[PDB]
C-alpha cells in the first residue's frame, strides 16, 4: 500500500512528520540479553514548544507557556541512529552516535517576543527500567543530552563581533568606555543539559517499530552570552526502529 | 459650482494683532515653567 | 442602457477626475494593496529573515530604525522564488518573519504599474493624441522589473531583490558591485550616459527656452504670467534659441526643429535607461562587467596593476563582507 | 625583469638535477595548464579543495615529493592523496583516467613536462600571489 | 565526510546544519545559500534522493565516483562570467576562458524579448491611432479635448 | 517622538497630495 | 538642572501655533482693497 | 487563511473578468474620431 | 493620469532648469564635506543600539560592514605610500569567502 | 596623559603600533618592529593567527603620565591600550559629565 | 579642486579615467559612506529627475 | 570575568603546534606524511590525555606509527575546547583560502 | 534610542517656519481684490 516517492512527500508537510504505528501495534519485541542491538532510525517530531514565563521577583510559581512556531515544518530531528546497549539489570541504554539530531527553531510568545532555540538531542543517552525482557507499551526510556551554543564560534554579530571570528571591540564608538560593553564584545560559548522521556505508545513486535510520545527540556539561545537563556519544554511524537546489530 | 452666498472676510486689525501676541507670550512666559519644571 | 453599458461608459469614461480604464480597473486595487501593505510594514513590521539563517533584519520605524534605515526587508532565502502568500503561511507572525510583506507589496506593484503603463496607452487612445508616452515609461518600469522580479529569478531567490528602502537600496547596489562588477558593464555604462545626459539635456532645453522667452511682462511680475494656457501662439523664439546655441558649439550640432529636439529629448534617456534595465536583467544570469583582472604582465610576467585591480581590490571586500554568516562553502555561486 | 633561463631552470627530480626550459615549453605549459587544470587550479589554488594547492613548499612535503618534473610528471599518470596513500585517478584527472577525464586524451608526454614546469616556474614569478587565493589578488 | 565529517548531526554558525537542512516543508536538502535550490533535480543527485529528501544512508554510503566528478565538474562550470569570457566570479583573475552557454542563451533571449514587447507596445498603440485616423496628430480644427467638459 | 515625527511628516505629505489633486487651482484656456 | 525634556518644543509650539495664526489674519486683513 | 484565500480568488477572478469583458466591450470604437473599426 | 499636470510652458522650462542644476549643486557642497572628512558616516543612535544589542541588525549596519570589507582590501594597494601590511589574519571576512 | 605607550614581545624588542590615519573610521592593530616588519597583531580570524599577542607575549610599559613606571602583562590589558595607541598619545577622559558618546568630533578649525 | 585640497593631497583627487573614476565612486562609499549623505541624496534626485 | 575561549588558547602550546584535541584537521598538512590518513585516525580518536596516546590508535601500521612517532614534537594536547570542536568545526572550520 | 534630543524641535521648527511663510503669503494673495 502507497509506498510513497519524493515526488509524493515533496512539498506535503509529510517530511517533517514521524513514522506512526497504526493502532493494533500494541505487541511486545522480544530483547535477548545475548544479542547486541541498535536503533536504526530515531525520528522525533516536536508538536508544541512551551517556554517558561520569567517572573517578577515574587519567586511565584512561573509557567511553561504555549507559542507560535514561526519558522515553519523544519522541526523535526530524524535519521538518528546509535547503540542500543542490554545492561547488566535488564535495562536498555540508547547512545545516540549520529544523524539529524538538531533543529534551530524560532517560536514567539504572547505579545512578539522571539525565542530561538537548539532543539536536539545531541550525545543523548537514555535508558529504560531494570528487566526489559520486551519492549512494551508499558516501556519508557529517560535521559540526558547536549545542548551547545545556538550559534558556533564564527558567527558575527551585526558589528562584526565574534569568538572564533570577528572584531573582538565596539569599533564603531571608538572611544566609549569597554567596561559596559564586554558582555556584548567578549562572546562565550554555551554548553548545557537537556533531559528527555519517551513513552512507548505503540510497539509492532514483529518489525522492531515503536512509537509513542516525548517530551523534553532545555535552554534555549543565549546569544553567545548577551543575555539569559529560557526554559523550554518539547512536546511531540517520536518513532523508534530496532535492530540487532 | 455656483459661489456660496455664505462667505464673508474676515478681519485682524492691528491693534488686536498686538493684543493677541501680547495674550500668547505673556501665557507662554507664565506657562514655560510649568512646562520645562 | 443597460448596467453593464453603463458601468463600461464609466470606466472608460473622458471625464472623470483621474482616469479608470481597464487598466486602471487591475491597477487601482493592487496598487491600493501595495501601498496600504508597505505602509503598514514600513511603520510596524517586525524583523525579518532576509538571509534564511535565522538572523533577522530590522526594516520597521517601531523596530529602531529611521527613514533612512528602514524598509521592508525581501523574503527569506529559504523561501527562493517560491510563492509566499497569507495563506501559506500558519500564522501572520510566520508570513512576517519570513518577509511575506515583501512578496505581497512587490507583485502588487509590478502588476499595478504595468497596468499604469497600460492606462498611459489607454487615455492617449480616448482624447486622440499619439501613443507613445507609454513607451516612454516603459524604461522606468523596466528597471523596477529588473531589479525586483528578474534578478531574484536569475540568482534563484527574493532575498537577492531590491530592498524597499533607502539603506536597503544602498545594499542591493554595493553587493550587485561585488558579484557582477557593474560599473565594468557597458549597459550600466549607457544607463549612466543616459541619465547624466538627460540631466544634462534636461537643464539645456530648460535653460535655452527660459534664454528666448518673449517679453510680455514687466520686471515686477514673474514672466511666467507672460505664457496663458491654451494661447496658440508659442511663448518663445526658437530662431533666436538655435541662434544662440548653434553659436555655443557649430550651427549643423543645434536643433533647429523643435520636433526633433523634442525626440531625441525623449529618446536618449529612455534608450540609456532600457539599457541600464538590461544590463541589471542580464547580470541576472551572470554575463558580467569587464574583467580586466592582471590584464597587464610586465616582460618576466609580474603582474603590472591597472585601475581595474584597484577596482578589483574594493570589491573583494564587498564580496568577503557581505552575509557574513551565510556562506559555508569557497564560491558564491548566487 | 625578464623571464630568463635562470627563472626557468627548474627541478627535474629529487636529486638535485635540473632542467633549463624554453620560453616555447614555458608559454605551451601555461596553454596546457589553462586547458587541462585551472578549472580548479586557477592561480595554484585547488577550487573543490583548498586545504591543497600548488605552491612549491606544499608540493615538497607531498609524499612522493611533487616539486620537481618527475613528480608532477607522476602525479599526472597516476594521482595520489597527499600522503601517497591512495590512488586517485578516479576522481582527479589523469593519463590513467584519460576515460573520464577526455581532456587528458591528447595530452602527450611532453606536453605533461610543459604543464609539470608551468607549476614550478609561476611562483618563481608571482611568489605568494601563486597559491595565494583572493587575499593576494 | 571523507575526512570523518558526521554531516548529519554538523551545525553550522548560524545553528542550521553546515551541510544538511531541511526546506521548509521539512525535505532534506543541502545547506548553505544553496538552500534557494532545493527544487534542483538532475541524474547525478537523484541516487541520493529518498522520500524525505536527501537521505543521510545513501549520503554515507552510497556516493560513487562519478558522482563527485559530476559535482567538481559542475561546481568548477558555474554560469558566472564576465563580458569577455573571463570564467567565474566578478573578482577571479584572468586564466579561465569561459562564459557558459546558458548564460548567453538567457541574457541574448531576454534582452530580445524585452526590445520585442517594446515594439509590441509601439505598434500596438499605433495600429490604434492610425485605424482611428490620428497617429500624424491632433487636427488643429477638431481636437477632442477642446469638446470636453474641464476637469474642474 | 522619532518614529511619530517621520509619520506625521509622511501624512502631511499625503494630505497635501489630495489638495494638490483635488483642490488645485483650475487650469483656464484663453 | 534635570527639567522634562518637551517643556522646549511645548513652549516653542504654545507661541508660534496661535502667533502664527494672528500673522497671517492680520496681513490678510492688510492686503484686502481700502475704500 | 483557507477563506481568506478563497476571498482574494473571488477578488482577483471578479476584476480579471472585468478586465476581459471591458476590454471586449467595443473598445476600438471608444475613441473621439473613427468607430467603425470592425 | 497622474493627477497634476503642467499648465504654464515658461514654468515648465524654468523647472527643467532648476531640478538637474539645484541637485548638482547640493551633491557639490556634501563633497566640501568630505574635503573635511566631514561624513554623514554614522548615525549615533544606531550605533549606541547595535553595541549594546547583538540581536540588532538594519541595512545600515549590514552596509557598514561591507565598507570596512572596501577599506581594509583596498588600502594596500590603492594608498601604496602608507606601506601598509595587513596580515592575512587581520583582514575582516565573514564564513567561507 | 596616561604616560607613554611601549610595547614589547617576549623576546624584549621594542614593537611599535601602526596609526590611525584620517582617512578610517576604523582600523586594525598591527604591531611591528623599527623596521617594519610585523611582529604582532590583534586578529580577526583565530584559527590560522600567528601574531596574536598571546603567541607573542606581548607586554606593555608605560613611562610618563599616570601610569608611570607601570607595566602589563594580561593579554586584555595589553590590547586594550594597543588600540588605544592607534590614535596616538593615550588619555584619561571624564565620558560622565557630557554623557559623551565614543565617537570623534571636529573641532572648530573644522567647523568653520 | 576642493576635494584633494581638504585631503591631504592631489594623490586623492579623481584620476582622469574610465575605472579610475570607478575606483573613485568605490573609495567614497567604502571610507565616505557617501551614498548615506543627504547631500549626495538631493544630487541623486536631481539628476535622476 | 568575561574571557574570550580562542583567544586565551592562543597563550597556550595549542598556539604552538597542532593540538590533537582541539586544531582543525587541515593542519596536518604542514608536514609530510600526515594527511588525509592519519589525520582522520588522529580527529576521530580524540581526545587524548598525552601525545604519546595517538600511538594508541587500534589498526596503525608500522610505518604509520613511526610517522607519528616523527612527528610528535610538532604536536600537543591540551584540554578540549567546547568552542573548537563543536559544528564538526574540526573537519571544515569556515576557512579555506 | 538615543537620539538627539534637540531633533524634535530641529524638525519641527524646519517644517513649521517656512511653511508658515509660504501660508501667510499664499493667504493675503487670495485676499487682495479679483
Ligand atoms: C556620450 C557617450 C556615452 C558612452 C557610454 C559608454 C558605452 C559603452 C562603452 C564601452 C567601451 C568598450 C571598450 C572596449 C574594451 C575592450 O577592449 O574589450 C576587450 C575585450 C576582450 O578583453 C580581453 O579579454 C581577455 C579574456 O581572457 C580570457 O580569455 C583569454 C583568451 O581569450 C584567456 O584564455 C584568458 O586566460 C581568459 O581569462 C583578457 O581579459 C584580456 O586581458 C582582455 O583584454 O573585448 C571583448 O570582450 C569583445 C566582446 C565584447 C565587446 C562588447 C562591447 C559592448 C558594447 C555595447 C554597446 C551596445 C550598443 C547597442 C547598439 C544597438
Ligand atoms: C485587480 C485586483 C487584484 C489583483 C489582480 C490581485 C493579485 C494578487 N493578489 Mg491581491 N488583493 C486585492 C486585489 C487584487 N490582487 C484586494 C482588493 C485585496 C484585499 C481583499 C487583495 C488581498 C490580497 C492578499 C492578502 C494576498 C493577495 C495576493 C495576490 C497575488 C495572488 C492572487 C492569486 O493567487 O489569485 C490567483 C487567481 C486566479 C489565477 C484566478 C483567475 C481566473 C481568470 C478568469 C483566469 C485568467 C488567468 C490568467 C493567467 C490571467 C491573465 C489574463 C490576461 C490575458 C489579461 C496577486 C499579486 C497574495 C500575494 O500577494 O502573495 C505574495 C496575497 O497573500 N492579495
Ligand atoms: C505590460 C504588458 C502589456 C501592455 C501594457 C499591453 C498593452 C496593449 N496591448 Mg498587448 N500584449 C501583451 C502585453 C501588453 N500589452 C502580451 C505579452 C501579448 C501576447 C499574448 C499581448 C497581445 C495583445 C493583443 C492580441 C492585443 C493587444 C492590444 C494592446 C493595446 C490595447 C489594449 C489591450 O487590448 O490590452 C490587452 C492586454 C493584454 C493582452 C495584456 C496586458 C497585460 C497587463 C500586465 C495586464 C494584466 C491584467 C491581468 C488581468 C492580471 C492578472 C493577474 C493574475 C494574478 C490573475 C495596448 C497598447 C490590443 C491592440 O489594440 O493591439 C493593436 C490587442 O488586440 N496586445
Ligand atoms: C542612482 C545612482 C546614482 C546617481 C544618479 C548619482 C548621481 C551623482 N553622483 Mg553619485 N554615486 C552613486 C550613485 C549615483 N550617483 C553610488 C552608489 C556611489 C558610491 C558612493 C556614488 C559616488 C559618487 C561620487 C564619489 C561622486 C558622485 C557624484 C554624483 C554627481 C555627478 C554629477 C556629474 O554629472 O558630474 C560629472 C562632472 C561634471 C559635471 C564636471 C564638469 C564636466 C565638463 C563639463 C566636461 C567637459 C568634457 C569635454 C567637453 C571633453 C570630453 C572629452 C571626451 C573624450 C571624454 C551626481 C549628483 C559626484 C559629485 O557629488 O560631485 C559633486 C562625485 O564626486 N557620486
Ligand atoms: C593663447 C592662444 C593660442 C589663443 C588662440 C585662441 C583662438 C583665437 C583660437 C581660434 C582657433 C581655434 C578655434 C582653435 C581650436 C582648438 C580646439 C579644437 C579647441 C576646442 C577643443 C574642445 C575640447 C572642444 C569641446 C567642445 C565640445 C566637445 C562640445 C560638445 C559637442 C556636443 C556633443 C554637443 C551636444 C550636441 C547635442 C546632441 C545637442 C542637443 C542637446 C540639446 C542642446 C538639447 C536642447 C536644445 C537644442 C537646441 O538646438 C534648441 C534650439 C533648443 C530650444 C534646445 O532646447
Ligand atoms: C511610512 C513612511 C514614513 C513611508 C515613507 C518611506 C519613504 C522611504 C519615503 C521616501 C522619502 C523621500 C521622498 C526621500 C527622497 C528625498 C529626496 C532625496 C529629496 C530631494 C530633495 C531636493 C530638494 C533635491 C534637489 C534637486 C531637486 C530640486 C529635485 C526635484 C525632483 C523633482 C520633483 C522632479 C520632477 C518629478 C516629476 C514626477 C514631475 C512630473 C512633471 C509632470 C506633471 C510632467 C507631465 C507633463 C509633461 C509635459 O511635457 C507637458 C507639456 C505637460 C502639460 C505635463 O503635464
Ligand atoms: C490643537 C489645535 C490648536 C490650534 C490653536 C490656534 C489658537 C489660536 C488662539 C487665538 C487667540 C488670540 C487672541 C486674540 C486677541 C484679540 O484680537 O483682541 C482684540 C479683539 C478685538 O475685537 P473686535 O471686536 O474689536 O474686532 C476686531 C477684529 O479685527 C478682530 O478679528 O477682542 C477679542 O478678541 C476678545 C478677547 C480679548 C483678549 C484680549 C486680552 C489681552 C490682554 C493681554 C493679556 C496679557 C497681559 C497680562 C498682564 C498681566
Ligand atoms: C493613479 C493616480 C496616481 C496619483 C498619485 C498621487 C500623485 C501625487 C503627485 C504629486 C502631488 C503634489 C504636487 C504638489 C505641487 C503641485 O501642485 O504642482 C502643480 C504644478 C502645476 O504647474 P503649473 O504649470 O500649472 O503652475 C505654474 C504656475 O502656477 C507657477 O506659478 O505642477 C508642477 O509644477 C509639475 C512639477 C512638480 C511635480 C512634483 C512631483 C512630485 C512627486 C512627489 C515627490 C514626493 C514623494 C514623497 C513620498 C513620501
Ligand atoms: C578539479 C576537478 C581538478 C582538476 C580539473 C585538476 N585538479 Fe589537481 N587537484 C584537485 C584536488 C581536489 C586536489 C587534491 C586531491 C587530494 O585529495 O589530495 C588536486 C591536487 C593536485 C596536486 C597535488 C597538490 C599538492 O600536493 O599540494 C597536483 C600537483 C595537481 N592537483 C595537479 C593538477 C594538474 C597538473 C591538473 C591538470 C592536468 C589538475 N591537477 C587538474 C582537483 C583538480
Ligand atoms: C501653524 C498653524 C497654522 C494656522 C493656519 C490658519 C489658517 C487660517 C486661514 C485664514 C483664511 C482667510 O481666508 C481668506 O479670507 C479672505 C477674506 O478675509 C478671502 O478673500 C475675499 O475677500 C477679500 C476682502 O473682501 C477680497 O479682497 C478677495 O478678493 C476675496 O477673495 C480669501 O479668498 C480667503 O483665502
Ligand atoms: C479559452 C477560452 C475560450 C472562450 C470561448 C468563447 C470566446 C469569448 C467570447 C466573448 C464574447 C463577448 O462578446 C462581447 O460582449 C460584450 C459585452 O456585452 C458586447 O457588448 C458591447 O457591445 C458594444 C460593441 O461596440 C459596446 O459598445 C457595449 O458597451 C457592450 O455592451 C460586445 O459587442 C460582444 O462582442
Ligand atoms: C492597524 C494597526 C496595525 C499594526 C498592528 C501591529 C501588530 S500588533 C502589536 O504586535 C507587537 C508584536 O507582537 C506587540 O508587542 C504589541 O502589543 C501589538 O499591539
Ligand atoms: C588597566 C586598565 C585596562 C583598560 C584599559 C583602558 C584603555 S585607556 C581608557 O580608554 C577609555 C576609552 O575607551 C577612556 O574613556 C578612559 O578614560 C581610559 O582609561
Ligand atoms: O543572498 Mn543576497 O547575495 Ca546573491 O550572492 Mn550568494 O546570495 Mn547572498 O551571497 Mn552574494
Ligand atoms: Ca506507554
Ligand atoms: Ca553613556
Ligand atoms: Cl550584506
Ligand atoms: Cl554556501
Ligand atoms: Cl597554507
Amino acid at each position: 500500500a502507497a509506498t510513497l516517492t519524493y515526488d509524493d512527500i515533496v512539498g506535503t508537510g509529510l517530511a517533517n512528520k514521524c513514522p506512526t504505528l497504526d493502532d493494533t501495534a500494541r505487541g511486545a519485541y522480544p530483547i535477548d540479553s545475548s544479542q547486541t542491538y541498535r536503533i536504526a532510525r530515531l525520528c522525533l517530531q516536536p508538536t508544541t514548544f512551551l517556554v517558561k514565563e520569567e517572573p517578577k521577583n515574587k519567586r511565584q510559581e512561573a509557567e511553561f507557556v504555549p507559542t507560535k512556531l514561526v519558522t515553519r515544518e523544519t522541526t523535526s530531528l530524524d535519521q538518528i541512529q546509535g547503540e542500543l546497549k542490554v545492561n547488566s539489570d535488564g535495562s536498555l541504554t540508547f547512545v545516540e552516535e549520529d544523524g539529524i539530531d538538531f533543529q534551530p527553531v524560532t517560536v514567539q510568545m504572547a505579545g512578539g517576543e522571539r525565542i530561538p532555540l537548539l532543539f536536539t538531542v545531541k550525545n543523548l543517552v537514555a535508558s529504560t527500567q531494570p528487566n526489559v525482557t520486551s519492549i512494551t507499551t508499558s516501556t519508557d526510556f529517560k535521559g540526558e543530552f547536549n545542548v551547545p551554543s545556538y550559534r558556533t564560534a564564527n558567527f558575527l554579530d551585526p558589528k562584526g563581533r565574534g569568538l572564533a571570528s570577528g572584531y573582538d571591540s565596539a569599533i564603531a564608538l571608538p572611544q566609549a568606555k569597554e567596561e559596559e560593553l564586554a558582555r556584548a564584545n567578549v562572546k562565550r560559548f554555551s554548553l548545557t543539559k537537556g533531559q528527555i522521556s519517551l513513552n512507548v505508545a505503540k510497539v509492532d513486535g514483529r518489525t522492531g517499530e515503536i512509537a509513542g510520545t516525548f517530551e523534553s527540556e532545555q535552554l534555549s539561545d543565549d546569544d553567545m552570552g548577551a543575555h539569559e537563556p529560557h526554559e523550554v519544554k518539547i512536546q511531540g511524537v517520536f518513532y523508534a526502529s530496532i535492530e540487532p546489530a | 459650482m455656483e459661489p456660496n452666498p455664505n462667505r464673508q472676510p474676515v478681519e485682524l486689525n492691528r491693534t488686536s494683532l498686538y493684543l493677541g501676541l501680547l495674550l500668547i507670550l505673556v501665557l507662554a512666559l507664565l506657562f514655560s515653567s510649568y512646562f520645562f519644571n | 442602457a443597460n448596467l453593464w453599458e453603463r458601468f463600461c461608459n464609466w470606466v472608460t469614461s473622458t471625464d472623470n477626475r483621474l482616469y479608470v480604464g481597464w487598466f486602471g480597473v487591475i491597477m487601482i486595487p493592487t496598487l491600493l494593496a501595495a501601498t496600504i501593505c508597505f505602509v503598514i510594514a514600513f511603520i510596524a513590521a517586525p524583523p525579518v529573515d532576509i538571509d534564511g539563517i535565522r538572523e533577522p533584519v530590522s526594516g520597521s520605524l517601531l523596530y529602531g530604525n529611521n527613514i533612512i534605515t528602514g524598509a521592508v526587508v525581501p523574503s527569506s532565502n529559504a523561501i527562493g522564488l517560491h510563492f509566499y502568500p497569507i495563506w501559506e503561511a500558519a500564522s501572520l507572525d510566520e508570513w512576517l518573519y519570513n518577509g511575506g510583506p515583501y512578496q505581497l507589496i512587490i507583485f502588487h506593484f509590478l502588476l499595478g504599474a504595468s497596468c499604469y503603463m497600460g492606462r498611459q496607452w489607454e487615455l492617449s487612445y480616448r482624447l486622440g493624441m499619439r501613443p507613445w508616452i507609454c513607451v516612454a515609461y516603459s524604461a522606468p518600469l523596466a528597471s523596477a522589473f529588473a531589479v525586483f522580479l528578474i534578478y531574484p529569478i536569475g540568482q534563484g531567490s527574493f532575498s537577492d531583490g531590491m530592498p524597499l528602502g533607502i539603506s536597503g537600496t544602498f545594499n542591493f547596489m554595493i553587493v550587485f558591485q561585488a558579484e557582477h562588477n557593474i560599473l565594468m558593464h557597458p549597459f550600466h555604462q549607457l544607463g549612466v550616459a543616459g541619465v547624466f545626459g538627460g540631466a544634462l539635456f534636461c537643464a539645456m532645453h530648460g535653460s535655452l527656452v527660459t534664454s528666448s522667452l518673449i517679453r510680455e511682462t514687466t520686471e515686477t511680475e514673474s514672466a511666467n504670467y507672460g505664457y496663458k494656457f491654451g494661447q496658440e501662439e508659442e511663448t518663445y523664439n526658437i530662431v533666436a534659441a538655435h541662434g544662440y546655441f548653434g553659436r555655443l558649439i557649430f550651427q549643423y550640432a543645434s536643433f533647429n526643429n523643435s520636433r526633433s529636439l523634442h525626440f531625441f529629448l525623449a529618446a536618449w534617456p529612455v534608450v540609456g535607461v532600457w539599457f541600464a534595465a538590461l544590463g541589471i536583467s542580464t547580470m541576472a544570469f551572470n554575463l558580467n562587467g569587464f574583467n580586466f583582472n592582471h590584464s597587464v604582465i610586465d616582460a618576466k610576467g609580474n603582474v603590472i596593476n591597472t585601475w581595474a585591480d584597484i577596482i578589483n581590490r574594493a570589491n573583494l571586500g564587498m564580496e568577503v563582507m557581505h552575509e557574513r554568516n551565510a556562506h559555508n562553502f569557497p564560491l558564491d555561486l548566487a | 625583469a625578464e623571464l630568463t633561463p635562470e627563472v626557468l631552470t627548474v627541478p627535474l627530480n629529487s636529486e638535485g638535477k635540473t632542467i633549463t626550459l624554453t620560453e616555447k615549453q614555458y608559454l605551451e605549459g601555461k596553454r596546457l595548464f589553462q586547458y587541462a587544470c585551472a578549472s580548479c587550479h586557477v592561480g595554484g589554488i585547488t577550487k573543490t579543495n583548498p586545504s591543497l594547492d600548488l605552491r612549491t613548499e606544499t608540493l615538497a612535503l607531498a609524499t612522493p615529493p611533487r616539486d620537481n618534473i618527475e613528480g608532477l610528471v607522476d602525479y599526472m599518470k597516476n594521482p595520489t592523496t597527499y600522503d601517497g596513500e591512495q590512488e586517485i585517478a578516479e576522481v582527479h584527472p589523469s593519463l590513467r583516467s584519460a576515460d573520464i577525464f577526455p581532456k587528458m586524451r591528447n595530452l602527450t608526454e611532453k606536453d605533461l613536462v610543459a604543464i609539470a614546469g608551468h607549476i614550478l616556474v609561476e611562483p618563481k614569478i608571482l611568489g605568494d600571489k601563486w597559491g595565494g587565493g583572493k587575499v593576494y589578488y | 565526510q571523507k575526512l570523518g565529517a558526521n554531516v548529519g548531526s554538523a551545525q553550522g554558525p548560524t545553528g542550521l546544519g553546515k551541510y544538511l537542512m531541511r526546506s521548509p516543508t521539512g525535505e532534506i536538502i543541502f545547506g548553505g545559500e544553496t538552500m534557494r535550490f532545493w527544487d534542483f533535480r538532475g541524474p547525478w543527485l537523484e541516487p541520493l534522493r529518498g522520500p524525505n529528501g536527501l537521505d543521510l544512508n545513501k549520503i554515507k554510503n552510497d556516493i560513487q565516483p562519478w558522482q563527485e566528478r559530476r559535482a567538481a565538474e559542475y561546481m568548477t562550470h558555474a554560469p558566472l562570467g564576465s563580458l569577455n569570457s573571463v570564467g567565474g566570479v566578478a573578482t577571479e583573475i584572468n586564466s579561465v576562458n569561459f562564459v557558459s552557454p546558458r548564460s548567453w542563451l538567457a541574457t541574448s533571449h531576454f534582452v530580445l524579448a524585452f526590445f520585442f514587447l517594446v515594439g509590441h507596445l509601439w505598434h500596438a498603440g499605433r495600429a490604434r491611432a492610425a485605424a482611428a485616423g490620428f497617429e500624424k496628430g491632433i487636427d488643429r480644427e477638431s481636437e477632442p479635448v477642446l469638446s470636453m467638459p474641464s476637469l474642474d | 517622538m522619532e518614529t511619530i515625527t517621520y509619520v506625521f511628516i509622511f501624512a502631511c505629505i499625503i494630505a497635501l497630495f489630495f489638495f494638490a489633486i483635488f483642490f488645485r487651482e483650475p487650469p483656464r484656456i484663453t | 538642572m534635570e527639567v522634562n525634556q518637551l517643556g522646549l518644543i511645548a513652549t516653542a509650539l504654545f507661541v508660534l501655533v496661535p502667533s502664527v495664526f494672528l500673522i497671517i489674519l492680520y496681513v490678510q486683513t492688510e492686503s484686502q482693497q481700502k475704500s | 487563511m483557507e477563506t481568506l484565500k478563497i476571498t482574494v480568488y473571488i477578488v482577483v477572478t471578479f476584476f480579471v473578468l472585468l478586465f476581459v469583458f471591458g476590454f471586449l466591450s467595443g473598445d476600438p470604437a471608444r475613441n473621439p474620431k473613427r468607430k467603425d473599426l470592425e | 493620469i497622474f493627477g497634476i499636470a503642467f499648465s504654464n510652458k515658461r514654468w515648465l522650462h524654468f523647472f527643467m532648469l532648476f531640478v538637474p542644476v539645484t541637485g548638482l549643486w547640493m551633491s557639490a557642497i556634501g563633497v566640501v564635506g568630505l574635503a573635511l572628512n566631514l561624513r554623514s558616516y554614522d548615525f549615533i543612535s544606531q550605533e549606541i543600539r547595535a553595541a549594546e544589542d547583538p540581536e540588532f541588525e538594519t541595512f545600515y549596519t549590514k552596509n557598514l560592514l561591507l565598507n570596512e570589507g572596501i577599506r581594509a582590501w583596498m588600502a594596500p594597494q590603492d594608498q601604496p605610500h602608507e606601506n601598509f601590511v595587513f596580515p592575512e589574519e587581520v583582514l575582516p571576512r565573514g564564513n567561507a569567502l | 596623559w596616561k604616560g607613554h605607550a611601549v610595547f614589547r614581545n617576549k623576546e624584549g624588542e621594542e614593537l611599535f603600533v601602526r596609526r590611525m590615519p584620517a582617512f578610517f573610521e576604523s582600523f586594525p592593530v598591527i604591531l611591528t618592529d623599527k623596521n617594519g616588519v610585523v611582529k604582532a597583531d590583534i586578529p580577526f580570524r583565530r584559527a590560522e593567527s600567528k601574531y596574536s599577542f598571546e603567541q607573542q607575549g606581548v607586554t606593555v610599559s608605560f613611562y610618563g603620565g599616570e601610569l608611570n613606571g607601570q607595566t602589563f602583562t594580561d593579554p586584555p590589558t595589553v590590547k586594550s591600550y594597543a588600540r588605544k595607541a592607534i590614535f596616538g598619545e593615550i588619555f584619561e577622559f571624564d565620558t560622565e559629565t557630557l554623557n559623551s558618546d565614543g565617537i570623534f568630533r571636529t573641532s572648530p578649525r573644522g567647523w568653520f | 579642486l576642493i576635494y584633494p585640497l581638504g585631503q591631504s593631497s592631489w594623490f586623492f583627487a579623481p584620476s582622469f579615467g574610465v575605472a579610475a573614476i570607478f575606483r573613485f565612486l568605490l573609495f567614497f562609499q567604502g571610507f565616505h559612506n557617501w551614498t548615506l549623505n543627504p547631500f549626495h541624496m538631493m544630487g541623486v534626485a536631481g539628476v535622476l529627475g | 570575568e568575561l574571557v574570550n575561549v580562542v583567544d586565551e588558547k592562543l597563550g597556550t602550546a595549542y598556539g604552538e603546534k597542532i593540538d590533537l584535541n582541539n586544531t582543525n584537521i587541515a593542519a596536518f598538512i604542514q608536514y609530510r606524511g600526515l594527511y588525509p590518513t592519519l589525520a582522520k585516525l588522529i580527529v576521530k580518536n580524540a581526545p587524548y590525555e598525552s601525545v604519546e596516546d595517538v600511538l594508541n590508535i587500534p589498526g596503525l601500521t608500522e610505518r604509520q606509527k613511526q610517522i607519528l612517532r616523527e612527528n610528535l614534537e610538532h604536536f600537543t594536547v591540551t584540554e578540549v575546547e567546547t568552542a573548537l570542536v563543536e559544528g564538526g568545526d574540526r573537519y571544515n572550520n569556515g576557512l579555506y583560502k
